[PDB]
């Protein structure tokens, strides 16, 4: 049924139906625009009026324009033809490459899988990255913070995770660029095309990109995360597989929600964030879980405002994170890649029950030795190296070798290192670190470990560097 | 009586007319009051319309008649503006006659998508060593200049504008850069002295100064950045390169906040409406670098932000820091201890990075960056100086020389090849045997010397865009010979 | 026309009209008052109602009272007859000497000079104060600000500037006192009469005082700035002569607007200020300017609430001045008077082209040595000062000497210090600071420089201390 725009205040449009209102969260199409303006319902003001938030600029809206009630929340195409295609929040393709042809359509406002559908065994997604899989293992159907800004390997790490999970599990990936700079979005698109995760020719792309750009009204940056979740939920339920869901950034999601709530006229909460911050985060973060058909594993880039870890935004986000990966510049300088910081990185499933006793003990051994080396670095920098016991020097050697062993070559960063990429299975990593810690390889040189895959490959390098 | 194409003012006050009628008025449309005053219809409500008056409400009685012009706000464009001083709507305010521009554009157009762009790769030469080497700026970038009061931001902008004169006076056409300087909420005498300064350097034949000064109504200060950005998009969309400088972008936010709070929109944080991000993002996202299918033009942006007490966690500073591809901090503590431009090179960044540096400046600044990075982590010892090994002693003896190379003076940008020569002398090590206080003199001498005798070497560096080992050896010889006789 | 009052809430009165409506900024006279009450229209609320701000106390107003629209904004007398008088916001005299009989009236609201009318020349204006002249030289025709907390020296400094410049000025002068103590207004009036600047008998006065002191209801404190500014406007344009314009304080012009704002029905801005702070101040500060047809050397004292230079009011004013001299409480605690902060006072003519190479080099040397001293104090906190190297003990000693030498005794502070006020022409200041920097006075104690004029007087004082030792 058609209503009439009665009010237009900024990005908030009040429409007046006459026969029957649309339930909250439906999508309404404004008739008369060259582009497609979609208004999402937000309130039922009474007198048959509904207050709504626009997904595009509301310049040029006359008071009286006809508005057609679509009949269901924003619906996007969620076939397997999305892969390799960029789309925006309302599902249009923004790569000027032709319409996204699919037989399925999904409504972006869903509900969390019920309690019965929840899976109760806490598994371990194997990313194939040694440092990520040893010290801070990722969990199927878990949320994973990703700290570290630019210049550290965030995009290359994202591409490597995409590739490995599409290769070692057969599961695709979604990238919801909430509040995405257009420059950075184009750069990411072209980096992916170059690196092969996206492919423009042979329908074998492993990524579905969704972009809510930074110049869209807040009503559209607060919903793109749900578009990404919709595509990934399709890949989980109607194709029963694992999925990766990258969310860059997760702070801009809460900020967009805050602006929308302010526009609607709601009393700001503690530090200006919306009153509904907890449940706005919950409805989204609670659809990223491992049901009985598949799992969505979300890697959420996190920005901490004012270097304040108790700010309501990160405070609400960290209640959901199941792991943390801290890319640090101080380890890109040392030439170790990925820059993942072995000590700041943490995880919930570093628990002998979840990952196992051998995995757990190897991880704690590596952490202990690296902490000891960190402590001894100060003494080496102060009192000199010559005044360390034999055991101290042996631990320094072990720690340097372990450091170098955490570095790995990525199949997507070949053009940088030139080294052919490797995918280290979990058991091989545990074996390699068990051996390095027990001392089996005290008789090899440090550089024999830099940028190698399994440990046996390190031994091969050690031989070939003395011949 | 007509209440579709015409309406009548119910109320007025503080610059926010409340009009009754105008049933067919579009949002963000330009209506005209009976008193020759224009206005922009922002709030369309069921019972009335909220018009923001472009001028003084003294002339807007109650019961006045308002007629809609039928068009969204639009501004003139073209090379007919170059060298003029226009106000927030294209009207000339320099008293040199009418503007005579054929074309027009809408202030509120949308930015280019994701496909039209291409990665920023050309260097936008600012003629400032500290910027051109350590925090480079490409074409199509958005490099915030964020600082305190009287730290030298407007001077960075004006040095950038003045430098382009060497390119604009040449014959190469893809190096020409046209500058736009949007001056928001500034004393008119400041803009007049700035226009005089640009004329002195003869940099006013390719500059458009858009003036929205303190006396101007809030909507004009709200609207000046978009006027300038449209006059710049015109050059972007015609295979030309532009450079727009908003100065500041915090006063646009203040004017927008005033209009919102007078239209009674929900306040938000610091009383800023919920659109002070959308407002700035949909402005700064128009700085692009079109690919060749779209002309190849570009449009850089250098928004200027003032931070109160170096507080960069405030609302607007963080809003504009999360939108841009870098930032050039200008701390005052460094300003007063000789480091001018006071570009704190620790906090400054450029997410574009060295992708937008000439191969020569890459060759040299790549190691200068690391030398200063090492110096900055043993800076504290500088006072103690002695009692430390030769390692840190040499670190902070190289750092001091490198720092004193980056000092520069008002309105005297340097050509890229001369910056490369100076930084080469400094970092390759031909200065560590020199008392720091004299370094500047050496520079100001060495520079001139090289300018006089060895112009051919500078020409080769400029054209090849690289320090070929032949040129490298010749430059080493020049530096050694000069440094010998000093 | 003729309206009737309909509501009185604080200093905000609504008036309902049946004839034509009076445009905004008009002045309406309330009928039936012992003393003239003028309401300046400020809003049209619809239904032929206007909301207005009473320029004088609204005690004893009655709903239904009659109000006559004067037909034009507040008009004030102007001309060379207002010289030597004292005026309200509404221009009627308050010094009890009969009416100000002029030919010229001016409306206090008027647009600002267009961009095509501005001047671009700058020539240093020697004031006789070492710190001001050295680190932040003023300029003829420029706008000048004195940012102070409470009790740091804004008023003593502005009285010193009056004494110095206004007495040695060819042109006229104006002192608009916006919302500061009445004791001070009377003190200034008597000081001028006793110093000849004002003259009661004949027509030889060079100052036109205007007063809106802090007992005036906010509607009056927010406008008297415009009244003094109108008098200065006239002297700038019609007389075609140079003018001075001292305003003290220019914060109260903002504070009064904040006071009335809420009752006018405006949502409050960041720190309780009116949403229109920036523009309500631009429309004023943009009329205080030199133009091709005159020149105003405006000086303004500016309260800084709680010494918070990041407050919206001073923060917004900083952009409207050609030179700021930030008085500081910390320096005033060390006894250095004037308290001017050398590392926060700036200027627009401090360039090697406008003031000369040597002046610029010396000013930057002073600033750099003081900043180095600031850095050193952190170390001196822990190590003690005997541990400092020998290139830094020299730096600290020189910096202390320069701090002391920046102090000076004014002629209007003889009541406090007892010393004799001095004027130090520019050459003495530059020469003395050159010498202090070069090291030509490492042999004199630092206390030899405290509260002295030229450097030779510091030498003489050192000799006298030695002798009396
Ligand atoms: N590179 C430089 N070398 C020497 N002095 C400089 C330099 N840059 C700026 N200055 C000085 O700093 C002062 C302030 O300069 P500028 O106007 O650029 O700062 P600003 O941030 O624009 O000031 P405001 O915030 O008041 O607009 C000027 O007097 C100028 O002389
Ligand atoms: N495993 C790796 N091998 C080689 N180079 C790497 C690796 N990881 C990161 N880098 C380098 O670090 C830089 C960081 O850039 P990138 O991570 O792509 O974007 P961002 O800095 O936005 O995360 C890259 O240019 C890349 O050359
Ligand atoms: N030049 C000076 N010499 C000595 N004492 C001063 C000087 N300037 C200010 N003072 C002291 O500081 C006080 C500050 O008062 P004043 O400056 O008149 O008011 P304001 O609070 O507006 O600055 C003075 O009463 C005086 O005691
Ligand atoms: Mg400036
Ligand atoms: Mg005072």
């Amino acid at each position: 049924t058609t209503g009439r725009i009665v009010a237009v205040i900024g990005a908030v449009v009040d429409v007046q139906f006459d026969e029957g209102l649309p339930p909250i969260l439906n999508a309404l199409e404004v008739q008369g625009r060259e582009t497609r303006l979609v208004l999402e319902v937000a309130q039922h003001l009474g007198e048959s009026t509904v207050r709504t938030i626009a997904m595009d600029g509301t310049e040029g809206l006359v008071r009286g324009q006809k508005v057609l009630d679509s009949g269901a929340p924003i619906r996007i195409p969620v076939g397997p033809e999305t892969l390799g295609r960029i789309m925006n929040v309302i599902g249009e393709p923004i790569d000027e490459r032709g319409p996204i042809k699919t037989k399925q359509f999904a409504a972006i406002h869903a509900e969390a899988p019920e309690f019965v559908e929840m899976s109760v065994e806490q598994e371990i997604l194997v990313t194939g990255i040694k440092v990520v899989d040893l010290l801070a293992p990722y969990a199927k159907g878990g949320k994973i913070g990703l700290f570290g800004g630019a210049g550290v390997g965030k995009t290359v790490l994202i591409m490597e995770l995409i590739n490995n999970v599409a290769k070692a599990h057969g599961g695709y990936s979604v990238f919801a660029g909430v509040g995405e700079r257009t420059r950075e979005g184009n750069d990411l698109y072209h980096e992916m095309i170059e690196s092969g995760v996206i492919n423009l020719k042979d329908a074998t792309s492993k990524v579905a990109l969704v972009y809510g750009q930074m110049n869209e009204p807040p009503g559209a940056r607060a919903r793109v995360a749900l578009t990404g979740l919709t595509v990934a939920e399709y890949f989980r339920d109607q194709e029963g597989q694992d999925v990766l869901l990258f969310i860059d950034n997760i702070f801009r999601f809460t900020q967009a929600g805050s602006e929308v709530s302010a526009l609607l006229g709601r009393i700001p909460s503690a530090v200006g964030y919306q009153p509904t911050l907890a449940t706005d985060m919950g409805t989204m973060q609670e659809r990223i879980t491992t049901t009985k058909k598949g799992s969505i594993t979300s890697v959420q880039a996190i920005y901490v405002p004012a270097d304040d870890l108790t700010d309501p935004a990160p405070a609400t986000t960290f209640a959901h994170l199941d792991a943390t990966t801290v890319l640090s510049r101080a380890i890109a300088e040392l030439g170790i890649y990925p820059a993942v910081d072995p000590l700041d990185s943490t995880s919930r499933i570093m628990d002998p029950n979840i990952v196992g006793s051998e995995h757990y003990d190897v991880a704690r051994g590596v952490q202990k030795i690296l902490q000891d080396y960190k402590s001894l670095q100060d003494i080496i920098a102060i009192l000199g190296m010559d005044e360390l016991s034999e055991e101290d020097k042996l631990t320094v050697s072990r720690a340097r070798k372990i450091q170098r062993f955490l570095s790995q070559p990525f199949q997507v960063a070949e053009v940088f290192t030139g080294h052919l990429g490797k995918l280290v299975p979990l058991k091989e990593t545990i074996k390699g670190f068990q051996q390095i810690l027990a001392g089996e390889y005290d008789h090899l040189p440090e550089q024999a470990f830099y940028m190698v895959g399994p440990i046996e490959e390190a031994v091969a390098k050690a031989d070939k560097l003395a011949e | 009586v007509d209440l579709e194409e015409t309406g009548r003012v119910l109320s007025i006050g503080d610059g926010i007319a409340r009009v009754h009628g105008l049933r067919n008025v579009q949002a963000e449309e330009m209506v005209e009051f009976s008193s020759g005053l224009k206005g922009m219809s922002l709030n369309l409500e069921p019972d009335n319309v909220g018009v923001v008056v472009f001028g003084n409400d003294k002339l807007i009685k109650e019961g006045d008649i308002v007629k809609r012009t039928g068009a969204i706000v639009d501004v003139p464009v073209g090379e007919e503006l170059l060298g003029r001083v226009v106000d927030a709507l294209g009207n000339a305010i320099d008293g040199k006659g009418p503007i005579g521009s054929k074309a027009r554009r809408r202030v509120g157009l949308k930015a280019p998508g994701i496909i039209p762009r291409i990665s920023v790769r050309e260097p936008m030469q600012t003629g400032i060593k500290a910027v051109d080497s350590l925090v480079p700026i490409g074409r199509g970038q958005r490099e915030l200049i964020i600082g305190d009061r009287q730290t030298g931001k407007t001077s960075i902008a004006i040095d950038t504008i003045i430098n382009q004169k060497r390119f604009n006076d040449g014959t190469d056409e893809k190096k020409k850069l046209y500058c736009i300087y949007v001056a928001i909420g500034q004393k008119r005498s400041t803009v007049a002295q700035l226009v005089k300064r640009l004329t002195d350097a003869d940099a006013m034949k390719y500059t458009i100064v858009v003036s929205a000064t303190a006396s101007d109504a809030a909507p004009l200060q709200y609207l000046a950045p978009y006027s300038g950005c449209s006059m710049g998009e015109y050059f972007r969309d015609n295979g030309k390169h532009a450079l727009i400088i908003y100065d500041d972008l915090s006063k646009q936010a203040v004017a927008y906040r005033q209009m919102s709070l007078l239209l009674r929109r929900p306040p938000g944080r610091e009383a800023y409406p919920g659109d002070v991000f959308y407002l700035h993002s949909r402005l700064l996202e128009r700085a692009a670098k079109m690919n060749d299918a779209f002309g190849g033009g570009s449009l850089t942006a250098l928004p200027v932000i003032e931070t109160q007490a170096g507080d960069v966690s405030a609302y607007i500073p963080t809003n504009v820091i999360s939108i841009t591809d870098g930032q050039i901090f200008l701390e005052t503590e460094l300003f007063y201890k000789g480091i001018r431009p006071a570009i704190n090179v620790g906090l400054s960044v450029s997410r574009v990075g060295s992708a937008a540096q000439t191969r020569a400046m890459k060759q040299v600044a790549g190691t200068m960056k690391l030398e200063l990075a090492q110096y900055r982590e043993v800076a504290a010892f500088a006072q103690f100086g002695s009692d430390l090994d030769a390692a840190t002693q040499q670190l902070l003896s190289r750092g001091v020389r490198l720092t004193e190379l980056l000092k520069q003076g008002q309105y005297s940008p340097m050509a890229i090849e001369e910056q490369v020569a100076v930084i080469y002398a400094g970092v390759r090590g031909y200065l560590d045997k020199l008392e720091p206080s004299k370094i500047t003199k050496f520079e100001n001498a060495f520079l001139s010397h090289v300018i006089s005798q060895h112009q051919a070497l500078l020409g080769k560096i400029r054209t090849d865009g690289k320090i070929s080992e032949e040129s490298d050896a010749k430059l080493k010889e020049i530096v050694t010979n000069f440094l010998a006789g000093f």
